[PDB]
RNA sequence: AUGGUUUGGCACCUCGAUGUCGGCUCGUCGCAUCCUGGGGCUGGAGCAGGUCCCAAGGGUUGGGCUGUUCGCCCAUUAAAGC
RNA sequence: GGGGAUAAGCUCCGUGCGUCGAGAGGGAAACAGCCCAGAUCGCCGGCUAAGGCCCCUAAGCGUGUGCUAAGUGGAAAAGGAUGUGCAGUCGCGAAGACAACCAGGAGGUUGGCUUAGAAGCAGCCACCCUUGAAAGAGUGCGUAAUAGCUCACUGGUCAAGUGA
């Protein structure tokens, strides 16, 4: 769950979600899933 | 080559000074003045979005009709002051031209074409000065490179011209220069 | 594709049916592209093969009295021009079709007025 | 390592930022290049390292300027040394930057990767950035 | 929103009552009732349809139009119909069976593992590895689906564990 | 960028007095967590790891050496925290 | 402005600067130096500056028009993001757009070098050509290399906004 300040989707399927404010990026590669924080 | 005529509003500014200027600037209408052999310079207000509008539609040159309280005027622009960050304008300037006259004009070229591995594409000059009628300002300039090797300095004169204007420039200048591409050795050896 | 392309593309179709005679539409669906390689080799001697827009050749079909296949369009086309005779492409996608299984022939023209799936049979045996 | 080569001193003043940047407020040479925002100190080594960035990106194609140079000293005192005694020793020089500034400037052919090169700069520069052409 | 602007049709063997802002749906398969979010309203449909109206152009009834009519979707279709959620267990020693509302699994783990049934929603074993739910709501039908599969860990080597139908794992294989 | 902990700068409080390092006893708090607790990913077969997130409830060696703090060494524990 | 690092409540200068010193009053909770303003004395009078008007606490839980969901307000940056409001644009779009749900998505062609090996996918070059309807010397995850899964464009149903 890599987390950092800078989220940006890194393949051009991961996809950047909303939830309670954290904003954090999914993808079905799983290695992609990194939050913002 | 004959362009179309840009129609834009315009009113007579009511006072003068930084005050107004920057009161008008604030509301979104940009100072303008225009002048010319007419023994009679004014000072008008525009409108920043059309304003920016045409600039972009019709290149770094264009040549318009101004509407002065039902007044239409011909004028070309001159000269510009561009906000350095925020990308606005402040200040442009339109210099009466009529019909059937010369003017002085700078006008850019841009370059296309295919490049051989050996070849290194550099840009001395963008822009190049020109004489013309108003009505056949141009916008662009285009040149086509293929197949050029090792030094291969295109002459700004060399280049082909539409008909009806003739090169302000001196032969001497030029306009696009081809030189050996640089490897890791060189690469390493500037900046140090 | 721009609509000075769609005007183009509409034009060349007005054209080619009107130097035609007989057409036919089908359904390309299921066919590989090989298949469909050799089947356009195969009709390359008299007929024209190619592929168009229903839209398209919904609104081309007013000129002339073509309407009846606006009903029929409706799906996945595939256009066929009989530039020599006219029994020769109704019968090569005919036998086509049988042997593919993939492909399904939902009507076609003849005399101006659209008629069943039968009567297309009947007439490419004709 | 853009460094002055000789100078009448070694030494200057602290100085004053106040003012937008007139010098050069337009990009001219190539098609391309970056525009600062805010007053700041720009070091030898940042635009160095910025060079590098753009350079070794672009590698083959386009050529490259740098409008500005570092060129007024800075000093700073070692530590372990009580302020005063005099004016310390120069470590680094720097070039000023004001508002609406030019940086760099490319002339390549291509829109995209000139705009993906310059954004490299930006992000390794130490102050905003941002692309502008030649257009009026 | 525009997706909740469609007309909902309501099959014939369905019944509706709507009273206020709650909404109840009855059918041979059972009844729901749920309540929705007081700012969007509806409307039922002479014709056999359902209309979802929203009161504003705004954020809310935006949100909320299609949200309330693809509820009432769902909820018709598992009245009407209902779902099916098959799961399969590949590995070794997997015996799981239904013995009753409750079921029994055996996943490998020292003690045995039992989960309890929900009201309103019937299980089915088929096989002795496969085997499917049938249920009349979505929400219950899903939330049992998830609890029976999060008893075991995820598997991305053999894959071992309960997963879906339509799951597919990923593969990995390390060299030492 | 953060903290104010190390080396530092200033001399604003105290020279009609603010006792200084270690050790002993006693502790108390924060959490950037050492173990114990829960997770994400692995270049996670498993065991055993690595890394990041939540978490301060509790616990967190003894000796030889030197005044030592520190540190090395010996030998334990889940750990021998800052 | 110099020095310091544009740090210090730092130091050194200039201010026919200001204030404290040598100044009470009100405001910023508290706070000489910041803001308003000069206390002759008394009055159980009135008007006001700064700052305020829900209660502690005197004054509108005021008027009208918008923004915010963060207790932001009531500590902070580089950068990041389909948060959200406004304006100007532009592209495509009833010749049916974007997303979905069907089919194709290849033959020279394994393109040449390189490699054991390069076959669309270590790597270098045109990045050519052909049926066309679309195949990109192929954006990836795929295999030692093959071969498959995709995919890009293209064609079908649905039926207006959709992208930057
Ligand atoms: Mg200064
Ligand atoms: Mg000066
Ligand atoms: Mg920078
Ligand atoms: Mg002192
Ligand atoms: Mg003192
Ligand atoms: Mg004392
Ligand atoms: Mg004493
Ligand atoms: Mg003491
Ligand atoms: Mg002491
Ligand atoms: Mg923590
Ligand atoms: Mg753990
Ligand atoms: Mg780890
Ligand atoms: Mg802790
Ligand atoms: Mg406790
Ligand atoms: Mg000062
Ligand atoms: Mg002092
Ligand atoms: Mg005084
Ligand atoms: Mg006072
Ligand atoms: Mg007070
Ligand atoms: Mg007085
Ligand atoms: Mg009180
Ligand atoms: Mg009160
Ligand atoms: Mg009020
Ligand atoms: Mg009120
Ligand atoms: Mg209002
Ligand atoms: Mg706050
Ligand atoms: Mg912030
Ligand atoms: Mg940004
Ligand atoms: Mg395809
Ligand atoms: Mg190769
Ligand atoms: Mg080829
Ligand atoms: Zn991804």
């Amino acid at each position: 769950m890599k987390v950092n300040p800078s989220v940006k989707p890194i393949c051009d399927k991961c996809r950047v979600i909303r939830r309670h404010g954290r904003v954090m990026v999914i993808c079905s590669d799983p290695r992609h899933k990194q939050r913002q924080g | 080559t004959a362009n179309i005529p840009n129609k834009l509003t315009a009113n007579v500014r009511t006072r003068t000074g930084k005050g107004a200027s920057r009161q008008a600037r604030r509301d979104g209408k940009v100072p303008a003045v225009l002048y010319g052999h007419g023994t009679d310079p004014q000072h008008l207000e525009l409108n920043a979005r059309d304003f920016a509008a045409v600039l972009r539609s019709h290149g770094t040159n264009a040549i318009l009709t101004l509407d002065i309280e039902g007044t239409e005027q011909l004028a070309l622009t001159k000269a510009l002051d561009v906000h350095p960050i925020r990308r606005n304008i402040q200040h442009a300037d339109l210099l009466v031209v009529q019909r059937g006259e010369k003017v002085t004009v700078e006008v850019t070229v841009l370059v296309e074409g295919d490049a051989t591995p050996g070849t290194l594409v550099t840009q001395d000059a963008n822009t190049i000065e020109i004489e013309a009628e108003a009505l056949s300002i141009p916008e662009q300039l285009t040149v086509s490179v293929e197949g050029v090797e090792a030094g291969t300095q295109i002459t700004a004169g060399q280049i082909s011209l539409p008909e009806g204007v003739n090169l302000i420039s001196d032969p001497e200048l030029l306009v696009v220069n081809v030189v050996e591409a640089p490897s890791a050795e060189a690469l390493e050896e500037e900046g140090a | 594709m721009a609509k000075a392309d769609k005007a183009t593309a509409v034009a060349d179709i007005a054209e080619q049916f009107k130097a035609s005679t007989a057409t036919v539409v089908t359904e390309y669906r299921g066919l590989t592209v090989a298949n469909l390689a050799e089947l356009r080799r195969a009709l390359g001697d008299s007929a024209t093969y190619t592929v168009a827009k229903n839209t398209l050749v919904k609104r081309a079909a007013s000129e002339a009295g073509i309407e009846g296949l606006d009903e029929l369009f409706a799906g996945p086309t595939a256009i066929a021009f009989v530039k020599g005779e006219a029994v020769d492409a109704a019968k090569a996608i005919k036998k086509f079709a049988k042997d593919n299984k993939a492909l399904v022939i939902k009507g076609g023209y003849m005399d101006g007025k659209a008629l069943s799936v039968a009567d297309v049979e009947k007439i490419a045996d004709l | 390592m853009l460094i002055p080569r000789k100078v009448k001193h070694r030494k200057q003043h602290h100085p004053e930022q106040r003012g937008i940047a007139s010098g050069g407020t337009s990009v001219s040479f190539g098609d391309y290049g970056i525009q600062a925002l805010e007053h700041a100190y720009i070091t030898n080594r940042q635009i160095e390292s910025a060079r590098i960035a753009i350079n070794r990106h672009i590698k083959r194609g386009g050529k490259v300027w740098i409008n500005i140079f570092p060129d007024r000293p800075l000093t700073k005192k070692p530590a372990e040394t009580r302020m005063g005694s005099g004016k310390g020793s120069p470590e680094w020089w720097v070039a000023n930057v004001k508002p609406g500034r030019v940086l760099f400037e490319l002339s390549y052919p291509d829109e995209k990767t000139a705009r993906d090169a310059l954004t490299r700069a930006i992000h390794k520069l130490p102050i905003k950035a941002r692309i502008v052409t030649r257009e009026e | 929103s525009r997706i909740g602007k469609q007309p909902v049709p309501v099959p014939s063997g369905v019944d509706v009552t709507i009273n206020g802002q709650n909404l109840s749906v009855k059918g041979p398969k059972g009844t729901l009732t749920l309540d929705v979010a007081e700012p969007i309203s509806v409307s039922r449909a002479e014709d056999g349809a359902i209309v979802v109206t929203r009161p504003d152009d705004e954020r809310r009834s935006r949100s909320l139009h299609g949200l309330s009519r693809t509820l009432i979707a769902n909820l018709v279709t598992g009245v009407t119909e209902g779902y099916t959620q098959k799961m399969e267990i590949f590995g070794v020693g997997y015996r799981v069976q239904l013995k009753g509302q409750n079921l029994e699994f055996a996943l490998g783990y020292s003690h045995p593992v039992l989960i309890e049934a929900p009201e309103g929603i019937t299980f089915a074993v088929e096989s002795p590895t496969k085997f499917s739910v049938s249920g009349i709501d979505k929400q219950k039908v899903g939330q049992i689906s998830a609890v029976i599969r999060r008893l075991r860990r995820p598997d991305p080597y053999k894959g071992k564990g309960v997963r879906y139908e339509g799951e597919q794992i990923r593969r990995k294989v390390g060299k030492t």
